[PDB]
Formats: structure tokens, C-alpha cells, sequence
RNA sequence: AUCAACGGAUAAAAGUUACCCCGGGGAUAACAGGCUGAUCUCCCCCGAGAGUCCAUAUCGGCGGGGAGGUUUGGCACCUCGAUGUCGGCUCGUCGCAUCCUGGGGCUGAAGAAGGUCCCAAGGGUUGGGCUGUUCGCCCAUUAAAGCGGCACGCGAGCUG
RNA sequence: GAGUGACGAUGCGCCGAAAAUGAUCGGGGCUCAAGUGAUCUACCGAAGCUAUGGAUUCAACUCGCGAAGCGAGUUGUCUGGUAGGGGAGCGUUCAGUCCGCGGAGAAGCCAUACCGGAAGGAGUGGUGGAGCCGACUGAAGUGCGGAUGCCGGCAUGAGU
RNA sequence: GCGAGAGCUAACUUCCGUAGCCGAGAGGGAAACAACCCAGACCAUCAGCUAAGGUCCCUAAAUGAUCGCUCAGUGGUUAA
RNA sequence: AACCGAACCUGGAGAUAGCUAGUUCUCCCCGAAAUGUAUUGAGGUACAGCCUCGGAUGUUGACCAUGUCCUGUAGAGCAC
RNA sequence: UGUUAUGGCGUGCCUAUUGAAGCAUGAGCCGGCGACUUAGACCUGACGUGCGAGCUUAAGUUGAAAAACGGAGGCGGAGC
């Protein structure tokens, strides 16, 4: 009885990072990538957008970017295998930084997984435009 | 899956399901219920109608 | 849907939950409470105004289902059979 | 005296559930029309917060 | 009729088993774990008094508040159709309440040597004599010869 | 040259605050509240309540019948369940009876999307190659996943 | 849970009293989770309302309204 | 005569077994107990209690109100 | 109908048990075999039938493609 799919459409969207809080600006990808508006509104399948994201350097943090915000990772066995390193200390990683903040809000499973290849991070301005020769409508966050 | 299709909607004419619900009950007149969603997915003009009704009731 | 119709449907056979008006062209008129009937779109009441025009065109026993009941370590096991009953429908209205 | 059942009788001591079977209130949302007599009274006090009371 | 084991098995009856056997019990002990934390270990509070004088450089009566879970226990929850039990060896890794080495603050710090507290777990932390011993005592050195966890880590790895 | 010092009450916060495999409020992340005190509505949300359809239990009310009672038929009500008690039935072998079927193909075996509320039952086709279904009634060596169950066949370990 | 004894005003401790649940109880919530919180499953539906609990994304539903508080990630490890 | 705190074989012999295991088709209705007292009893058993089916009786049952009597806990108090 | 991708949800079975996915028991798999019976002129109850203030035969005897006879005895019938 209910409305299923196509797939003719894979809208590309370029969303900025500049100033926004991570992850007030995180939501906002992971919900446009996994079918917020949804185009025929269906979850055994993408319908998600693929988000863009450009000035991953120039995002914001509250209180705490020196202390509290720690990635923990954790290598192979645990032979002291803990890794831990400050917000701040993501200089080397800006794109890592967003990235690994939107995954966190995405399903996990098979599609989950499936999800993080539209995702699209760049830490410049003029210079993200590498994946930008499909569609660039630019949709702000709030 | 029929409530996730609804907000969706409402969303994209500048609403959400608890507001456009509590407009069509405010418009007491309006009872769709089961239906609603597939309006939405389908018909686009004649799911803006609704929203514009349920934002009459309410506000 | 709940029993009894409504929407702007066309000239459909579907099947719904028993009406007791046995036999053919047992004639049923439906309340509606949305149509697209001339692209114009109206909502309950009115939509009310208008109706629904069918014709019960069977009554039958949807397919069988068997309804299995298990709880585990009290030796519990159930096992019996179901059909629903229902009432075909030709829609041919306002 | 309009009184409904409201809330559950499961988890509630003895004596409520058998005043709850008294004044005929056997499923939640059931209501009935109550006599205003000393008794009646007494029995829709006891069982107060499991119902909900018009006038 | 101290049939008193007191609803009173026969008139009439003690022990032992490491030579043990069967039926069962995780309804129930010993090992380990779990919960607890009296005891155990550490830490903090108050400041009597010691420090020629000065409570607080060190020390801290009487008394009070915690933390840990390495002791002895309590308790008896999975395991009695089986979770091999002490020490050694081998192999490691981890906590830090740090034995050394690194950085500091105070000192009853002249210097040199210390004391004490704070930060710090990167690496290091010897070989013998006695005892099954862990522990401990001794010999001879050392920067130092740390305390704990991992089924009192490790027997489908060895010893016995 | 204009306020400023001390006892106390209270709301939220600070220090006190060290354990062993790798971390964390479930996570992401959150103060630009997604924390928190108070008030207010709107939505989500269960096998609860409700809508529609159907079945069962007990009951009162109608009736088919030579009577009780069993069938049907409304309306109301009931319907989670272990040990256990009560009710109605499905299936197997043998037997007596009746109706039959079978070498133009019986039983058994094999396939299946059909029927019945369940045990179950039928149609069609395929194999087989000589016996057998249905109905009533009677009698039992009458229904299996378990028993470290018994007999037999075949797997795993393994081309070890 | 409440009312006591024993015990250290310890125990997922023991022994009574009393209510409720599990035992024999599925469904929602409490991440997970016999017992707590909500609620007692006759069957069917691709309908509707609510309970406890919730409404940033994972994850259903206000990134709700108003006047305040805290800036410690307190929230989201206890005392003198 | 390949397992000797009393050999082996056959029989009594289906020894006893308050203990362990196992106990097979379906749907329907109701539905417990883990308490009391006794026990060479304590993981067993008798009687009661609690369940179910049949018969009888047929409001006596439940809750709640009123009326009446009983009572030494909570608190309090210091007259013993 | 077969099969397949992705999503949601989802703690084998039995036993034993306050509590089993349990790192508690059993089980390699399949087929077959495999557990509430039978007896007694026994006792007590439900249903049923036949006679009914009465009811009934046991051993046997005679006929047996089969049942009739047989009243010895047993039970109601009076209790304390
Ligand atoms: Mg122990
Ligand atoms: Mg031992
Ligand atoms: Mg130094
Ligand atoms: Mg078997
Ligand atoms: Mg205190
Ligand atoms: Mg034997
Ligand atoms: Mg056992």
C-alpha cells in the first residue's frame, strides 16, 4: 500500500562550518544525509543528500577546546595501546574533527557504514571546490 | 515511517508533525489520520492546502 | 481503512472488512473526507457535502494465517488457524 | 457523580481492588454514574487517585 | 515413664575407616570469583603537647571524616554429570599510594649531605648463603635494590 | 572623596577527589543549554483504552423436538498462565458391520501455492507393482527431541 | 517498600510482620536488566487516543514558550 | 585368571532406591503452593490451609458508610 | 512460488530452579525401538443402563457357526 522509490536525483549540498557550534553544525549534516526532508521518504535505502562541508578549520567550540574535548583512540591491543589528543590538538586534522562528530550521529550497520562516503570535508574556503563540479546549492545552518 | 513522511512535509513549508497535527484536530473538521502521509509523498499541491488549513486553525 | 472509505479514489475494485449487505451490487455510499475530483482539493465537512458511489462485488476469507504462540521452559506451545472475512468493493462515484 | 477509571488496579493493595470491582468499574476509561449517598461516597474516596472525578 | 531427644521407632544397642564403596547436593563447606568492608592498608580534619623559644621544619595525645579492596573475615550468589590447590621457573603486561632517575615548594635550606610535601609511571629496579617457603634474616654491591593488580597472573607451558 | 566592615540563612557551583587490559553521561555531541528551578501547552509513545470484522466461555432470553438436554440465533459478559483439576476432539494398529475401490495401477514413498480453529485432511502429478480407503461401533504393545537412553546407518576431527 | 530483632543503623546477609511484583507475567519505559515504574496479551487490520517515560542526531515526537540559576562539562564519583 | 577391606558365573532378582534422569497428539475453561502444627523430622511424609469438578443452598461473600464495644503501639510524659 | 539485498526487531532447546542465552545438566546427526499398565466375585465415587422395595448370581451342568440352566452365597432390609 504505501509509496516506495527512484533514484534519478542525488542532490549535493555545500554547507559552511565557519562559527557554527560542532555539534549544532553536525545535525544538521547527519539529518540532510541520512533523509531529513526525505525525497520519496524511505529508510531501507540512501535518499540522503551529499553534504559538503568547507571551513572545517574555522569551527566552533564552546567553553572547552584546550581541556575536555579528548579523542580517545585506541590501537591495536591494548599493550598501552590508549591514544588520547586535546580539539586544539586537531590543527593536524580539521576534517577529522567534523567528520568523526557526524558519523557519531549516523546509523551504524551495513548502510550506516554506508552513509560516511557522502559525506565530503574540506578546511578551506576557495579551495574545497575539488568535489564541486556536480551540484553546489548552498544551504546555510540556522 | 507515516509520521517521519508527515514532519518531513510540514518541514519544507515551514511547520513540523506536532504543529500540523494539532491543526488539523484544531480544524476538527479535518481527519485524515491515515492517508496524510501518502499526500505528502504524492500529492505536493494538495498536501500544501492542509498545512495552509492547519495553520489558519492553530494561529 | 477504519471500515468505510473517503479520498478521491477512481473506478476500483478494492477489498475491505464485511458490509452485510450480501450478494452483488449490494449498493454502499461513502461519507468522504478528502477528493482531487477535477484537480480541486477540499478537506472534511466540506467534503462532507460530497460522497462515494460502490458496488459490493464479493465476500470472502482472506488467506490463511496460523497464529503461534511460544513461552519458553514452561512448555508452552499454541497452534490454531485464521481467516479474515471481507467484503469487495467496485467504486463508481462522486 | 460522574467517576472513570483511570490508572490500573495492578500494583495496588487488596482492599482498592475490591472497591474498584464494587462500583462496577472492571476496564481503565470505564465510567459510570454515581449515587450520592454516605457509602458510595466512602468507597469513591477510598479509590480517590485511581479515578477521575466530574463533580 | 528425666519414655526429658518430653506426639513417646525395639522389651533390648557404642565406636572407626587415610582401604573405603554407592545415590545425590553448588539446597552445603575448603580454592577462586561476587556482595560487604568489621579487621587490614593508605589518606584527610582538629590542634593538646614535643621541637631551648615557636602547634604546623619535622612530629601529632584524646577524638572525628573518607578512600582502596592487595589481609583476616562475614555472607553462601554461579561452578560439587569436577572452575587442579602453595612455592619456584618461564613469560609478561598493567595501577600509582614513586624505590631510583626527571621537575618543583617549604625546611630547624650557609655549602656539601639531608628532611618533608607536591607534579611525574619513560625506562630501570644486582648476584649469593639459610628455608618448600612466599615473607624475613644475613653476605657482597648498587642510582635504586618500590608496593600492589592480573582465578593469592601463568601446570592443554614446565617443575612437584 | 563616596558607602563600607563583620556574624549568620539559603539557591546553584569549588576544593577535599588515588587501582590495576582502553576509554566514555548508552554514544555522538551539548553552556550560541541538548544542564537546572518554576509555570504552561502541542506532539510521540504499549499486546492498556478505542474503531471495524470474527471466534470462544458462562448467563438470561427465543426455538427446532415425544421430554429433560443438545443443536442453531440475538444481546450481555468472558478468554496471561507453571504444578494441578475439568471439557471437546485429531491420529495409528487390530476387530465386527456396511459402502465401496484396485494390474486402464492398491499400500508405501516423493513434490505441491488447497481445505479445516488445532491435532490434521483432500486434490493433482511422479514412483511403485498387489493389495486397500471411507462410515459406525469395539479393543489396545496407540502418538517421542531429550533419558551420559537401546539397535543401526552415516558425519566431524581430516586427507590430519 | 514500610515496621522490628540479629549483624558493623555492613551484605545481592539472616529471621519475622505487613503491602506489591517475579515465581506462573508477555507489551511500553528504565542503554542492557525476574523484582522498580507504567500496564494484565482471545484472534485479525499497512486505522485512532493515551500511561510511565520522552520530543538536537543515532531514535518516534517542540533545536517549545516565559522569568530565573550555574560556567564546574557541574550536570555525568561520597564525607568531615 | 588384566579393577579383591572379601573372586568369578548363574540364580533369589523387576532386591530396595524418601535420590538423579526421562515421561511422547491438539484446542478450550478454571488455576495454586512454597504456610501452620506434628514427625529418628528437617530436600521426605500426615492433617489443615491454598486449587478444581459435581451436587445442595441461594445473598449469607466483597468493598464502603454508620452505630457501638475491644486495644497500650507511634508520640508524649516522669506520678511508679 | 523460489531466491536475494537493505532496514527494524530478536539471549538455542530441555531439565533443574528464588533465579537459565547462560561460562549449570543432557545431547554428533538421522532413522527405527523406548515409559502410568494389568489383575482381583477387592474398596470407594462419577456417568450410564436393566430390574426396583427389592437386585443378583459363583463354582459347575448341558448345549456351542450360540447361549440357556444353575439361588450355595453376596448386597438393601434396625439400630444401640
Ligand atoms: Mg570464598
Ligand atoms: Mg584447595
Ligand atoms: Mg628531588
Ligand atoms: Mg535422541
Ligand atoms: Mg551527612
Ligand atoms: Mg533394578
Ligand atoms: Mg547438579
Amino acid at each position: 500500500k504505501t509509496y516506495i522509490p527512484k533514484n534519478d536525483e542525488q542532490n549535493w549540498v555545500v554547507v559552511d562550518a565557519s562559527g557554527v557550534p560542532l555539534g549544532r553544525l553536525a545535525t544538521l549534516i547527519a539529518s540532510r544525509i541520512r533523509g531529513k526532508h526525505r525525497p520519496d521518504f524511505t529508510p531501507n535505502m540512501i535518499q540522503g543528500d551529499f553534504v559538503v562541508v568547507i571551513n572545517a578549520a574555522q569551527v566552533a567550540l564552546t567553553g572547552k577546546k584546550l581541556d575536555d574535548k579528548v579523542y580517545t583512540r585506541y590501537t591495536g591491543y591494548q599493550g598501552g595501546l590508549k591514544t588520547e589528543t586535546a580539539r586544539e590538538a586537531l590543527s593536524k586534522h580539521p576534517e577529522r574533527v567534523i567528520e568523526h562528530a557526524v558519523f557519531g550521529m549516523l546509523p551504524k550497520g551495513r548502510q550506516g557504514r554506508a552513509m560516511h562516503t557522502r559525506l565530503k570535508v574540506y578546511a578551506g574556503e576557495t579551495h574545497p571546490h575539488s568535489a564541486q563540479k556536480p551540484q553546489v546549492l548552498k544551504t546555510q545552518p540556522l | 515511517l507515516w509520521i517521519q513522511r508527515i514532519n518531513a512535509g510540514a518541514r519544507l513549508h515551514g511547520m513540523n508533525y506536532s504543529t500540523f497535527i494539532n491543526g488539523l484536530k484544531r480544524a476538527n473538521i479535518d481527519l485524515n489520520r491515515k492517508v496524510l502521509a501518502d499526500i505528502a509523498a504524492r500529492e505536493p499541491e494538495a498536501f500544501k492546502a492542509l498545512v495552509d488549513a492547519s495553520r489558519n486553525a492553530r494561529q | 481503512i477504519q471500515t468505510g472509505g473517503k479520498q478521491y479514489r477512481v473506478s476500483e475494485g478494492d477489498v475491505i472488512r464485511v458490509e452485510s449487505l450480501q450478494g452483488e451490487a449490494g449498493d454502499k455510499v461513502e461519507l468522504k473526507a478528502l477528493f482531487v475530483g477535477g484537480e480541486q482539493t477540499v478537506f472534511g465537512e466540506d467534503a462532507g457535502k460530497y460522497t462515494v458511489q460502490a458496488e459490493v462485488v464479493e465476500h470472502g476469507r482472506g488467506k490463511k494465517i496460523y497464529i503461534r504462540k511460544y513461552k519458553s521452559g514452561v512448555q508452552y506451545r499454541r497452534r490454531t488457524g485464521h481467516r479474515q472475512n471481507f467484503t469487495a468493493i467496485k467504486i463508481l462515484g462522486i | 457523580m460522574k467517576i472513570k477509571l483511570v490508572r490500573s488496579v495492578i500494583g495496588r493493595p487488596g482492599n482498592q481492588v475490591k472497591t474498584v470491582q464494587a462500583l462496577g468499574l472492571r476496564k481503565i476509561g470505564d465510567s459510570r454514574e454515581v449515587s450520592d449517598t454516605p457509602a458510595v461516597r466512602g468507597m469513591v474516596k477510598t479509590v480517590k487517585h485511581l479515578l477521575e472525578v466530574q463533580e
